[PDB]
């Protein structure tokens, strides 16, 4: 038959971070693009490496 | 947004430290700063051991 | 830790509580009897070479 008690509470903590821009470029002449090489297409290989 | 944030919360015990020595028969205890706010009427506290 | 037993609008974190905003812009424009380009609207047009 007693009465209800008092109440209490709390708050959390906050954290944050940032975003960053990344760039990686490749370039090839059109003459070298047109040519055929045993290793394969040069543009695709450059894309994969980069 | 390039900046993002989040919140975290921990669950912890209700632990108090008695700064001033109290003998048997004392009804008032001194604790650290702002520690007594968590406790309310009806809580059961027990002295801890090593 | 808050003991007041009543959580209020003040008893929240730094950025836990955003206020209310009306997500648009209310624009103000010049007002008159003629259109905005008054001289142009009361004018003819002919091409040039």
């Amino acid at each position: 038959g007693s009465l209800a008690p008092k109440s209490a509470t709390r708050n959390p903590v906050k954290l944050n971070n940032f975003c960053q821009i990344f760039k990686k470029s490749y370039e090839i002449t059109k003459t070298a693009d047109a040519t055929k090489a045993r290793t394969g297409s040069a543009l695709a290989n450059d894309k994969k490496r980069r | 947004d390039p900046e993002f944030s989040w919140w975290e919360e921990k669950l912890t015990h209700n632990r108090l430290e008695v700064k001033t020595e109290a003998a048997a028969g004392v009804t008032t205890l001194a604790v650290d700063t702002d520690q007594a706010w968590a406790c309310v009427k009806g809580d059961i506290l027990m002295v801890e051991s090593v | 830790a808050t003991i007041a037993g009543l959580r209020g609008t003040g008893d929240w974190g730094n950025q836990e509580r955003p206020t209310d905003f009306r997500e648009t812009i209310l624009w103000m424009e010049p007002n008159g009897q003629a259109p905005l380009q008054a001289l142009m609207s009361k004018m003819s047009s002919q091409p040039t070479t």
